[PDB]
């Protein structure tokens, strides 16, 4: 048995059973300070509806706060695959905001980008249950959302938020909601009659501790290192025919940054990170003579193909000297997030890491873009000369080209992650840096 | 017995340790001159650096030590 | 003869000079991998006492030399 | 298991002006190398041997003092009330005698001047002794060091250090086994009257006016304390205590707190000793010492 | 130019990131550890095994530490493709673990469902099925072997392998009570496929050879793991014909540091369905043509991800006759609750609301001790069910607080609590630390 | 209300947890980490790349350590969709480490293919896919970039980086043999592919650049990194057409602590095909219409999950004339081993037994040491090959002890073994601590 395996003992082992420190089969846990969670609903401050900007304020109902969920409830106004993530399309942005000063901010396209590289297979899957429709729902059906906050405080306890230590700062959460959200109010641009107000809510995860660590709490400063985005908007040139477009774009980025993400996106279409086309789950219509390559197969938009994306080569460049040399774009969505993450990135964003491995909290290397003089990204970009309503085009040319539906991928969405200090001392908060 | 697993064993094992113990010297000597030619701390322009003098005046980031 | 290389003198480029390794270097690699072999030894847990090979008879002696890894188990 | 598993236990510690202030005048800190598992430090004919069982034990010129017993550092925690010597943080596992059942972090040593950072062994273990019991795991939070600096002329220097928080006892800060054959046994009184020669008791306990202890067959080792903490702010009454036990086991304490007081804290932070240690002929080693 | 560039790109934003280095990811030490050696040995099996038998197994002590136990069945299908829905776990109803006769922990067949609907999340979850189902469209008279893996608290990782050679005074023993129907291998729904054959059982344990020192120790020395358990009672449910959301007050008796409460709303005719049956793709036999009968599952698609087919509309746990939380609508409990703490897939009509941070970890992250609540209720608001199951335009074209007609045959309510507790080992025999 | 509910209600059962308490979840400490940046930088190929051409690359300079490597391709698709399955991988047919001349690994397509379908799982192996074929059903003509990751030890885990700054006497070199025949790019089965294009190769590597006095340390003292190694030699199967269920004792040359061992049946004109071709969608070309022919895969699908389709009855590992474990059903190594040591799926045709409990981690966890084994052999038994593979209807109909008859071009037999050494870097120079 497997006595035979232990008698064969020699040289090789003086390196893995020799005098030994772990004992593999009797684990010692670590005894923890007394808690319980629960979730207590906020109270939203103006009128819920499209366009409408609203915000909140978070009560002092405990110790600490971790996640917290934003609710929708939505009507669609059109049938199965109509719909690409309306819970989100919706969530236009949050801002957040400690005693008075911003400390974060996310978008709609951030909370879809940041899926598109961090979350894998179950989790996204999840995350599109709770944010979509997916199971063909007809024209009529309502659904509660629920989209989780990406802030620092939110998917890791370890940087929840010290309310304990904070009796004399608000935190509050500024909601923008969009005007136009696809398949809801909005079939493409054409407004849907009859179209329900959104209805919102809030949820908070409250920490509750025992006496020992609440007193520990409320009377030392606290230094936590939390995260932030930062995110300005661009716009690209996209050519069809003669030239391959070359932008050299300013990374307006001013802390250490674990990485940088971006994608090209149709404003008009929320997640459409690829050009349309006639091949299935391209464009609405896809593979029949009613094939259209101006309106996508919604709920099919996010797609693999990066046939159907204006990314031949990317590099980042610090103070005239090359980061690294030129890369194909095909290297940022799929080898970078292999190495930095190990999940699957969809065509169309792209992400180089900083750090070795950027879905942790732990930090594994950041790029301190405050201590140099200008850095850029320089984008290399597919001519678009393919007809999108030709398969054996769309699916069979060279790596240089895409679709002439491609130049409608016009605006340049750049992100970078980073590290500050958000520190408490005496019931008050703020930034180290900033 | 003949034994040339432990005839070399025994051998490499007095190079390893007389080997180790002279490249810990030399990262010792080498902290410990590094103290000495650069004994000050850093200012808010040179927030990190070494810096010969007792004024920012000569700071590099290419020999950081702790 | 070897006076083209290097001239180590008052002064080095910041502390990268890291040229100093040679000759022990080639040493230690000569001597380091062990050969373990087992060729002809016990086919049982168990393990049985070693007598020392020593060299007792004018003729045909062993070269296998037993193995010194075998816990006794039972 | 609970007998070979390490841990620490965390605790939270909020005192505010209750805490006097002992001063830890005396430091320790390192500038050489790591070393492997054995430091062999020798000059001018004095050697000193830590076979790693533990991180020294043998010691002399030409000559042993012993087999077991070599320098340690040792805390007795907080007793009930100094009924049984039960929290002992022993830097050595003298018990043992061969299994080196002690932690050791940093194996620091140049020639002529080893270090060591270890942490300690509680020497009772996991079992309870006559109505009182004791600490969980074999290893407790406390952490040692020690420093010998060997002097060309024969001086050497030694440090130690203990660190542990909100302490209230008896900390031994040497224990030295010299050989049965030191007949004379002397020493030197602040008041510079003389040498005394105490062998009528083997019992001797030296106060602050022992400045110096020397003892010897013939040729002779010297003790000479340099450093120890005190409360240095206010220079109350506290109940600080620096004397010597001089028996046939040797040991060099002091103590930080009554077992039991009114309401007191301490920092509990790093503290250090230092002693001057010396070799050499009875009258070299009293010639140097009447330098003073 | 490359990564020198950012090398020295310093500043006051660092001192908290690169200052005074700790940690270096470029020199990794591996610790040494105690050696071991793994084996897999039959048991005995006493009793004769078959449908709706019941059989035991004494635990031979041929190692010196347990972790893992799967559990062999070879299955011949009486149906087609589609027809069958995990039935190897179907088969394997009851698993009950005893150590020295006391009754340690106990799975049933619904919760092996639940765990793999509720904590298995990747790969593994297929994996499972393969081990557990036909996933090829195997035919009829298909013959395959079958590894149901059993998920005691040390069958799930080596740190709580059962210390046998600490308890030579009394055996361990494993109950098996096998289900008299399994769904596609001898009974079609209710009837009886006739020429079935009956199944063949091995049981199979993952024994650990500890070295010599180490055996010593284990023996001689007391000790005590952390361990977990199942805590289950069934109930029935308050499904509403029309014009009408249910109420019901379920009263749960729980009594230990509870990791996490998961509960299913199940068709008890057929294992596995926890949702309404509909005229939809995969949700009733036939579904999407003219033979689509709603009251007969598409067994092999019996787990859907369709809320609208989940009974459940709202939930609220009480403790003491105070509100634990404020009411969360199924969906909270079935998708947003398992992403914060799980981070799989859980199919419609499976609920968690957890305690701990993570409770799919073995390391505590926060639990409820039930045993110092005298009284909890789990309070239950269910849908209107009044949309016409065999219409599709219904189904998927309605409001959220209304379900299909069919989820009234949702009979069977199964409230499951997984809760911690503490196994000692002294001199030569164990139990269980804590009472209730 | 609400969570005071909970911690007042506090009792005996909570000591354990929660008396004297060592952590808090709810502020965490992050760790200072030494200052570092990282960067691709492009190697040169030494030599014409092309197809059945063998070049290599020396890896320069330019940092102080290496971690993960990634070669790149450019192929031209010469089929249409479905006719390629892992082109970059069978291409990248067999690549040599070696630091100092001494060569210490040496991986197979036929490897990367094992290890990926044993060690990734989800949307990893997915994305994998992404980067060695074409997964959007591409047509002739397409132009696509492929990436293959390299999975050498220091490959994984920044933990094992190469510390070149430490090898300035020793060089390290990669040797690449590419594939003479590359299905759907070159070939059609044996039939040649008319204008193909030869492939474009780069090989891109992170560099590691670390600060002075760290990069110091690493220059100047030695280093023992504990490190995983291949052990191949290719043999060849004994599978039966008729009559008889095949025995073959296979003598194994593996000699150094082993983490596992994995092996296939393959069909050495087919890359990646370890289980029969059938009439049966995604099972051969041609499938499930007149067409289907079982002598030719549909290549894309050549991946399956049905293990009726394999040749492996039963397996067992002897151990000096002992049994290791009683002999076990081909469908354990498949599907119940690779739950109970990685946690993902193991497609049908690949098959391994762990020694360790976590092969897949970088810290050892149990091996096996066959540097004092004197015999080690893996006994197989096979499947009977009487299926009629054109007929689904026995295909998926039958039992575990009979496969199909096109399952006996599966002759060629890969059994890998992956091992621990430990790889010495001291004074500018490097080799290996133990040899065997």
């Amino acid at each position: 048995g497997g006595l035979s395996q232990l008698v064969a003992y020699g040289a090789q082992d003086v390196y893995l059973t020799g005098n030994p420190q772990i004992t593999f089969f009797k684990t010692v846990y670590r005894r923890y300070t007394n808690f319980a969670i629960e979730s207590i609903q906020q109270t939203i401050n103006g009128s819920v509806g499209f366009g409408n900007k609203v915000s909140t304020q978070i009560s002092r109902n405990g110790d600490l706060i971790t996640d917290i969920v934003v609710e929708f409830v939505l009507t669609k106004g059109g049938n199965g695959g109509t719909t690409y993530y309306p819970a989100e399309e919706l969530l236009q942005d949050v801002e957040l905001e400690i005693g008075g000063q911003r400390i974060d901010k996310h978008y709609n396209d951030w909370f879809r980008t940041y899926d598109a590289l961090f979350r894998m297979n179950d989790d996204r899957y999840n995350y599109r249950r709770m944010t979509d429709w997916v199971n063909n729902e007809l024209v009529g059906a309502q659904k509660r959302f629920y989209v989780p906050l990406i802030f620092f405080f939110n998917q890791t306890p370890g940087l929840a938020l010290p309310l304990i230590a904070l009796q004399y700062h608000e935190v509050k959460l500024y909601f923008t909601l969009a005007s136009q959200v696809q398949g809801v109010n909005y079939n493409g641009s054409s407004a849907i009659a009859g179209a329900a107000q959104p209805t919102m809510s809030v949820w908070v995860d409250y920490i509750f501790l025992d006496t020992q660590e609440r007193t520990r709490f409320a009377q030392l400063p606290h230094e936590y290192l939390i995260e932030q985005l930062q995110f300005t908007g661009s716009e690209t040139a996209t050519p069809s025919a003669t030239t391959q477009a070359s932008q050299n774009i300013r990374l307006n980025f001013n802390h250490p940054t674990k990485y940088l993400a971006w994608n090209f996106n149709n404003p008009t279409n929320y997640g459409q990170y690829t050009a349309l086309a006639n091949i299935p789950g391209a464009c609405s219509g896809a593979g029949t003579a009613a094939a259209t390559v101006t309106t996508p197969d919604y709920g099919n938009t996010g797609t693999y193909n990066e046939q159907l994306a204006v990314l031949d080569s990317a590099k980042i460049q610090l103070n005239g000297q090359d980061r690294f040399a030129t890369r194909k774009g095909s290297y940022f969505n799929k080898v970078q997030p292999y190495q930095s993450i190990g999940g699957v990135t969809p065509a169309g964003v792209y992400l180089y890491s900083f750090a070795l491995k950027p879905a942790g909290r732990q930090p594994s290397g950041t790029c301190n873009f405050s201590r140099i003089d200008n850095a850029t990204l320089s984008l290399t970009y597919k001519t678009c000369s393919i007809d999108a309503t030709s398969p054996a085009a769309v699916l069979g040319n060279t790596e240089t080209v895409t679709a002439n539906t491609a130049t409608l991928l016009t605006a340049l969405n750049i992100y970078a992650k980073n590290y500050n200090v958000l520190r408490i001392m005496s019931g008050m908060g703020g930034l180290a840096y900033a | 017995w003949f034994s040339r697993d432990l005839n070399y064993g025994k051998a490499n094992s007095k190079i390893w340790n007389a080997t180790v113990a002279k490249g810990l010297k030399g990262i010792a000597n080498e902290n410990a001159e590094i103290r000495k030619m650069y004994p000050y701390l850093g200012y808010g322009d040179f927030t990190g650096a070494i810096c010969k003098g007792p004024n920012n005046q000569g700071c590099t980031y290419y020999a950081n030590y702790t | 003869k070897p006076s083209p290389e290097a001239a180590d003198f008052a002064q080095f480029a910041p502390k990268n000079l890291q040229a100093q390794n040679f000759l022990t270097a080639t040493q230690w690699i000569g001597v380091n991998t062990q050969g373990s072999s087992l060729k002809n030894a016990n086919y049982d847990l168990r393990a049985d006492p070693i007598i020392p090979k020593a060299d007792v008879g004018p003729w045909m002696m062993s070269s296998v030399d037993p193995n010194i890894y075998q816990k006794p188990l039972f | 298991k609970f007998f070979k598993n390490g841990n620490v236990m965390y605790t939270c510690n909020t005192f505010s002006l209750n805490v006097p202030v002992n001063n830890s005048i005396a430091t320790i800190d390192f500038a050489e190398h790591v070393n492997g598992a054995v430091f062999k430090i020798e000059y001018n004919r004095v050697n000193f041997i830590a076979p790693s069982l533990y991180p020294i034990s043998g010691l002399g010129t030409a000559v042993v003092f012993d087999l077991q017993k070599g320098e340690k550092a040792s805390q007795r925690k907080i007793t009930e009330f100094g009924n049984k010597d039960i929290r002992i943080a022993d830097e050595i596992s003298d018990i043992a005698a061969d299994d080196h059942s002690v932690l050791i972090t940093t194996k620091l040593m140049s020639e002529s001047t080893p270090g060591e950072l270890s942490r300690d062994v509680v020497l009772n273990g996991e079992i309870a002794t006559g109505r009182i019991n004791m600490n969980t795991g074999f290893v407790s939070d406390i952490i040692h060091t020690k420093k010998i600096s060997i002097i060309d002329d024969g001086i050497v220097d030694y440090y130690v250090k203990i660190n542990v928080p909100a302490k209230y006892s008896h900390g031994i800060v040497e224990v030295v086994s010299g050989t049965f054959l030191n007949d004379i046994m002397i020493h030197l009184v602040r008041n510079k009257n003389k040498w005394a020669l105490m062998d009528s008791k083997m019992y001797i306990v030296n106060n602050t006016n022992g400045f110096v202890i020397a003892k010897n067959p013939d040729t002779a080792m010297g003790v000479s304390l340099l450093e120890w903490p005190r409360g240095a702010v206010v220079f109350p009454p506290y109940y600080n205590f620096k004397k010597f036990k001089n028996v046939n086991k040797w040991s060099i304490s002091q103590q930080i707190a009554s077992c039991v007081n009114t309401s007191v804290k301490i920092p509990g932070g790093e503290y250090s000793w230092k002693i001057r240690l010396f070799f050499g002929p009875i009258w070299q080693v009293q010639e140097s010492i009447n330098s003073v």
